[PDB]
């Protein structure tokens, strides 16, 4: 619900409401000082700026305006520079990416234009769009990734629980998450390893609280014994209390499930400040996730040449019959685009087998964070059929 | 069931939501109450600890969550 | 309202002022650039 | 050279053991450069005394099940790894807890030795049926921070179990912007600390800042030259 | 055929590529690319933005302002270096000799260089020490982060000159004098003003000074009761101006370069009716800041998120933080990875290398390597299009990196190092891809882009207000807005938008005059725009008309000021 | 026939409303918009725009 | 087990500084700290105006110089001087040519040392005459150029970044040792000769405690 306003373009807009304040207060003489002395930027009116500002909210707009959600309210707050900063979780709506894109700011001066943007046009209460009812202020790409790193059960980790067979018992059991933190504190267990703590302050999943619990009798203070990551963990963390424990690796597809589910069961300010705890620990995370790329990284798929020998093998039958006077032209380039699709989507599997599943190419399209598998296709192993002038 | 929100998301929109049908006639209704304020300070209220500096309208909107106004469609 | 539902955006029954037309003039318009 | 300008520590009590601790304002960069510090400070350089390892009767080669009770060995691991015990005995101590007959444990059940304090004898430990007995011996000694088990040995009956020695429990920070006068990146660092009933947050703190201090002075000791100077502390 | 590893990059970035490499602008100081391909050099000879040696002789003076070269047959010839000319797009073209007395210069030698060249390449951009890694979302949705040093050291400053111009004309009342005696100022605002009403040269002139005063002719029954009042009782004279003077415009600030000035009275040409006419030329350095956009030749643009202090940038093992950081998810769906090929490229060169040819020259290395078996740290090489550097020989010299002073060597060979968290202190878990990339500056710079406004000039004829920052203007609020701001049901915010902010010729002053004296805003009145609107259908022969519920036509169309 | 001349073809819609000699009853969001009336719609509507509200006498006492 | 900070030198501007014994997981945690304050709050001196006779602004040349202004103000900028001072003191530097104008042909004031004469400052020829005037003062970190308005100052003066901080480059590892564990921390400084390592991070450490003093 929040953006941030280069402080000379507030200065501007509420310029007024300054001058007002600068002779409430005895800065100014007359209205008139008050006038020059915002002009020339004395040093009295930023103080006054901070509460003329107070709850006041301002519009933001990009173009194109395509829908409604192209226009929303934000509570502004200064910022240091003469840029306005925007709030990532509302990028989506606007279509709006850091590539340059400017935007338009309005400050409604009547109470009714006030409360108009306090209420209808708040960015808080509009996470869903109008037209799908999906959510849109949703994690994207970083978050995504941050989250799906942090979510992810690596079997064979770091302080991973092993019930051992010899004398020494089990040594995965944590009484509490806070001792898991500390054992991680120290190279002793990894955020992602599979392991068992006693969870006293998260509910459980629906069948594990009808088994140890009355179908409802689960309160705040009773605990129990949960087998996951201390990625999830911290992840069901952010949810609220009375959502059930997940225990999935969270996929973007899942958070979009676990943010409807949200939606449709509960007042939306919680959604919001959901949303935003989800947007703070997936930038930490991701930042913390090595997603990197290198040219070692984008691997190319061994079996090319062969694939490409011999769909080469078929496409020169091809012209070998069209020479022979057996093919129709347009048959024979019918016969070359169904060959050239087939070799694409060959070399396309084999690279998508020879990757391992942690290559960062890899995690980014699949995790849901951003791109297809055909620009993974593209990048390594082979462009494929490219259109014509004519198309 | 929610951490105290700040500054605009105060009071939660839901809540106040509850004491009108629709968004428009909350609108409405804190507007009015705050050009009520606003020219009772130049007439009723404020009904409400007025904050520091408390816009009129976030006192109107204040006074609408403890249900100090009744209003008629 | 009730012939028209749920509002998409506010999840709860359509408010007796919505203008529904140019919202779905908007959610019919917007993904207009992706019809190749 | 120059000077900072009014920088403060307030506090707001959560719980009787918890609290939030906000330095504000700092001049910008310098909460990260004493979040972290502070941070690890308070969860690895506190001495606290804890259960080190635990010897049962009637289990000790299948650590499976105990006779005559309904919680399993682990979950007695864990119940007892959330004890809460203060000992000056630096050197290692032994205490034995004994009950019998259907009924109930909890900590005040345990007799401890001259020397070594349990704070939450409230707090449960395991339910005997009837006819269940239990003994056991507990082992505490002094320490910092959480060790991971420490092996077991030559001695069967014994199983080491993981020491949290740190009094504090859980310790989180974040850094906000705060506005000096034309300046609106200026860092406040906010630390949330939730410890356990052997000293409150306030201490805690107090008992981190001497030590780091004495650190720092360890590199201050090299000479003495001109630095940040600050009015109130 | 500037951006390297071409071929390695889709048509759609490398088009934006070109496009930007055509809009950098010119760096106080300027820095060849560490790589790049061999078209750098000719361009910037054939552009003409360098000097070149005419005939071929010995330097016999250099200064910061021209070089004498005495050919072999006694000729002189001399250049004169531009310095600090303003270019048609604001940037700074300065040129700089690069020749010492005594040199001996052959035909077509590059003698100096220009604004965006170095010792006779073109240098767009700069050396950038880059880590690829998202980090804490301040590079979310191609945004970047820069390292702090590149303003502490102007790596990224740039110098950009504006023209301010300003004429005194005849008026119907007569004719405007270039003044500085302007009415009712304080002497110490004119305090950087000439004897002629014009700022002094090498004043810093902040947004709102006075650039050269002028007074126009005003007319009589202009004069405010006030001012009526006041040259009669004080016997004042009869000029009865006002102050049209030149200010400097908002958002802008700088240095006075220059002044130039044209008088009717002396022999200078100017249009009809025009007396007097003066240009000042103002500099300023614009360092890089939050909103400014930069980019690489691929097509990789984006806009600084934030500039973060040195010691929170990730740095390397020997505590060289990095300069840029550049979000992962950028690289993989553009198309564009040549952008990591000459990052990888980059660290070799800053780093030099050296192929172990002892028992044989390895296989990778057989095929282009003559003299790139070894390089010195910051070599320059050149990797042309569709030919140069391969795979193989990239990964080749990946491997052979020189170390640092401590004989540490950095960065391993797939291209990566570990980091260090210079917020926390941890190192970050996974070796990230560090590398040196070319950055340009684009210019599209916030300083440009920034403007607000409470109220400004407004049209004479729509009587909305004008359009454009150089006029103050307003935004526009469009259709497509009004539709957005009509789903919203926002009722109230639409019509203030469009008739107390924009047309409302009394209800705007109403609502300024209401917010000075913290009153409501008061109800608002009727656009102008359609009262203009009723005025042309009636010009085309249409009779239309107002009416009231049951009534005729509606007509459209003092104690104030006694008090 | 305002906000017919205002969508498309302009100069037949205003031909056509000239010798019909239409009248526009100033009813559509737009018509009011180009008037600048507030608009029949979301806090336009007459039960939301005309809305009193007066304090209880319950809170009026304290 | 108290713990130690045992410094070592490798040349007259970069010593090494190994503390131990410390709690393991904590030696990153110190020296990132010692870094984030030796790179950000260490007292240096540095230049904060010059005026020279023949130039009134930053943007022009001066007759038979083959730097202008600009070139000669960036050389300037990697002046390394160290004022006792604590006021704005002046400097001075006049020279004829044919010649090389470098660092050394400044007079310092007493109590202003200059630690690199050999810095090229510019080239001059047979017409070339330059006559400058620094000033110099003490403070901390970067402050950029102050504004002619914000001073008292007159058309003349032509305000310079001022770039304080006199550490280089800073840096440093940890030896974890794993039942008995512990960490060793070995920073690492590098200062301009301005002053020295040893003086450096005992001034960083002087700030770090008078800072972590408000635990209280
Ligand atoms: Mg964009």
């Amino acid at each position: 619900h929040q953006c941030g306003l280069p402080k000379l373009m507030a200065l501007e807009l509420f310029k007024p409401f300054v001058m007002k304040r600068l002779v409430d207060l005895n800065h100014a003489q007359n209205i008139k000082s008050a006038k020059r002395m915002v002009e020339r930027q004395r040093p009295q009116v930023w103080d006054v700026l901070e509460e003329v500002i107070a709850e006041h909210p301002v519009l933001l707009n990009r173009a194109p305006t395509l829908h409604r959600l192209g226009i929303q309210a934000f509570e502004p707050m200064l910022v240091e520079g003469k840029a306005i900063q925007l709030h990532p979780l509302v990028c989506e709506a606007f279509n709006a990416d850091f590539d340059g894109d400017q935007m338009a700011v309005h400050l409604p001066l009547s109470a009714e234009a006030q409360a108009e943007a306090r209420i209808l046009m708040l960015s808080s209460n509009n996470i869903l769009s109008p037209a799908s009812g999906r959510p849109l202020a949703m994690p994207r790409l970083d978050m995504v990734t941050g989250l799906y790193y942090l979510t992810t059960e690596v079997p064979g980790d770091t302080g991973e629980y092993q019930p051992a067979s010899g004398d020494h018992p089990e040594t995965g059991v944590y009484s509490s998450p806070a001792e898991a933190i500390m054992a991680a504190d120290r190279g002793v267990l990894s955020v992602r390893a599979k392991i068992k703590v006693r969870l006293t302050q998260l509910r459980p999943p629906v069948e594990i609280e009808a088994e140890l619990f009355g179908h409802s009798g689960w309160q705040p203070g009773d605990a129990w014994m949960a087998e996951t990551t201390l990625g999830r963990v911290m992840f069901n963390e952010l949810l609220p209390l009375g959502y059930p424990f997940v225990n999935k690796q969270m996929h973007k597809k899942v958070q979009a499930a676990i943010i409807n589910d949200l939606a449709e069961r509960y007042p939306m300010i919680v959604v919001a400040q959901t949303v935003d705890k989800l947007k703070d620990a997936g930038f930490y995370w991701a930042t913390r996730s090595g997603v990197t790329v290198s040219m070692a990284d984008v691997l190319v798929p061994p079996r090319k040449k062969e694939i490409l020998d011999h769909y080469e093998e078929r496409a020169d039958k091809v012209e070998k019959q069209f020479q022979r006077g057996a093919l129709n032209h347009d048959e024979r380039n019918e016969a070359l685009v169904e060959i050239w699709k087939e070799a694409t989507d060959e070399v396309g599997q084999a690279l998508r087998e020879h990757y391992p599943d942690d290559n960062p190419i890899i995690t980014i399209v699949d995790s849901g964070a951003t791109g297809n598998f055909t620009q993974t296709r593209t990048l390594a192993g082979m462009k494929g059929l490219v259109t014509n002038p004519k198309g | 069931g929610y951490d105290t929100p700040l500054g605009i998301t105060n009071p939660p929109i839901d809540e106040l939501l509850d004491r009108v049908s629709s968004k428009y006639a909350l609108v409405i209704y804190a507007a009015k109450r705050a050009r009520q304020i606003n020219d009772y300070y130049n007439y009723v209220g404020p009904l409400v600890e007025p904050g520091l500096q408390e816009k009129p309208l976030s006192i109107a909107l204040r006074e609408i969550h403890a249900d100090l106004l009744e209003h008629t469609e | 309202a009730t012939c028209y539902g749920r509002s998409m955006a506010t999840g709860k029954l359509v408010d007796i002022g919505e203008a529904v037309g140019i919202v779905a003039a908007q959610s019919i318009g917007e993904p207009g650039t992706q019809l190749t | 050279m120059l000077i900072s300008q009014r920088p403060t520590l307030s506090e707001d009590v959560l719980t009787d053991n918890r609290s939030q601790f906000v330095i504000e304002p700092l001049e910008p960069g310098f909460g990260y450069t004493l979040g972290n510090s502070l941070r690890r400070t308070l969860l690895s350089s506190i001495p606290g005394a804890a259960v080190t390892s635990i010897r049962i009767d009637g289990v000790l080669h299948e650590f499976t099940t105990v006779p005559g009770v309904k919680e399993d060995v682990t979950e007695i691991i864990l119940n007892l790894k959330s004890l809460v015990v203060s000992s000056e005995e630096d050197e290692p101590v032994t205490m034995y807890l004994r009950k019998q007959g259907p009924g109930e444990v909890t900590a005040g059940d345990i007799v401890p030795p001259a020397g070594v304090t349990v704070h939450n004898p409230g707090m449960h430990i395991a339910t005997l049926n009837d006819k269940g007995k239990l003994e056991v011996e507990l082992v505490v000694e002094r320490g910092r921070g959480y060790v991971p088990a420490v092996q077991s040995g030559a001695e069967i009956g014994r199983i080491p179990v993981d020491s949290i020695y740190s009094p504090v429990l859980k310790v989180t920070y974040k850094v906000d912007a705060t506005r000096v006068e034309q300046r609106t990146d200026f860092d406040k660092l906010i630390l949330d600390v939730e410890t356990k009933n052997s000293i409150s947050p306030r201490d805690a703190l107090a008992s981190a800042g001497k030590t780091l201090v004495e650190l720092f002075g360890l590199a201050r000791e090299l000479n003495v030259e001109a630095e940040g100077i600050e009015i109130g502390p | 055929a500037m951006i390297p590893f071409l071929e390695h990059d889709d048509a759609n970035r490398a088009l934006m590529g070109a496009n930007m490499q055509r809009q950098a602008v010119p760096l106080v100081r300027s820095e060849a690319p560490l790589v790049g391909t061999g078209m750098e050099l000719r361009a910037a000879i054939d552009a003409g933005d360098v000097v070149v040696a005419e005939e071929s002789g010995v330097i016999e003076e250099v200064s910061a302002d021209y070089i004498t070269v005495m050919h072999d047959n006694g000729t002189r010839r001399t250049y004169r270096m531009r310095k600090f000319a303003r270019s048609n797009h604001g940037t700074c073209a300065n040129q700089c000799p690069i020749v010492d007395a005594g040199d001996r210069v052959e035909a077509g030698q590059v003698i100096a260089d220009g604004p965006c060249t170095d010792d006779g390449e073109m240098a767009l951009g700069k050396n950038l020490l880059v880590a690829i890694m998202p980090w804490e979302g301040h590079n979310y949705e191609d945004a970047i982060i820069l390292s702090n040093r590149l303003v502490e050291e102007d790596v990224l400053t740039s110098i950009h000159i504006e023209e301010h111009e300003i004429d005194a004309r005849d008026t119907k009342l007569g004719a405007e004098e270039i003044t500085r005696d302007i009415p009712n100022i304080s002497d110490e605002v004119l305090a950087d003003l000439d004897e002629r009403g014009i700022v002094r040269i090498g004043a810093e002139v902040r947004d709102g000074d006075i650039l050269v005063g002028k007074v126009t002719p005003k007319g009589e029954t202009e004069l405010t009761p006030e001012e009526r009042l006041l040259r009669a009782i004080f016997g004042e004279k009869a000029r009865e101006v006002r102050d049209t003077s030149l200010k400097v415009p908002h958002g802008e600030s700088g240095k006075v370069i220059g002044i130039r000035v044209f008088s009717r009275e002396d022999e200078d040409e100017l249009p009809a009716g025009v007396n007097e006419l003066v240009r000042v030329y103002v500099a300023q350095k614009r360092k890089i800041s939050d909103g400014d956009k930069l980019a690489g030749r691929h097509g990789n643009k984006g806009v600084i998120g934030k500039i973060l202090p040195v010691e929170d940038m990730p740095f390397l093992a020997d505590g060289t933080p990095v300069d840029i950081i550049l979000n992962t998810h950028g690289v993989p769906r553009r198309m564009n990875i040549g952008q990591i090929l000459e990052t990888h490229l980059g660290w070799c060169a800053h780093s030099g290398w050296k192929v172990d040819a002892a028992k044989g020259v390895p296989d990778w290395a057989a095929r282009l390597p003559d003299e790139l078996l070894e390089a010195q740290p910051n070599a320059i090489v050149s990797t042309p299009v569709f030919d140069g550097a391969q795979e193989a020989e990239l990964q080749g010299l990946l491997s052979c990196t020189l170390p640092n002073r401590d004989g540490d060597v950095l960065v391993d060979a797939d291209g990566k190092a570990m980091l260090f968290d210079g917020r926390s202190g941890e190192p970050f878990p996974y070796p990230v891809t560090v590398g040196y990339m070319y950055i340009m500056k684009l210019h599209h710079l916030v300083d440009d882009k920034i403007h607000a406004r409470s109220t400004g000039p407004y049209s004479m004829i729509t009587q909305q207000p004008l359009g454009g920052k150089a006029q103050f203007g307003g935004q526009r609020f469009g259709e497509m807005e009004c539709w957005a701001m009509q789903a919203y049901g926002a009722a109230y915010t639409l019509q203030e938008l469009l008739t107390i902010k924009s047309d409302d010729t009394v209800g705007r002053v109403k609502v300024y005059e209401a917010i000075v004296k913290g009153e409501n805003i008061p109800e608002p009145g009727i656009p102008e725009s359609f009262k203009v609107l009723l005025k042309e259908l009636q010009s085309l022969c249409l009779n239309v008309e107002v009416l009231s519920s049951d009534g005729a036509a509606i007509e459209l169309r003092l104690e104030r000021a006694a008090a | 026939w305002l906000s017919a001349a205002s969508f498309q073809e302009t100069t037949r819609v205003l031909t056509d409303a000239a010798i019909n000699c239409r009248s526009d009853k100033l009813n559509g969001l737009k018509e009011n918009v180009i008037i600048g009336k507030l608009i029949p719609a979301g806090t336009g509507i007459n039960r939301y725009r005309n809305i009193a509200v007066q304090p209880t006498e319950e809170a009026r006492a304290a």
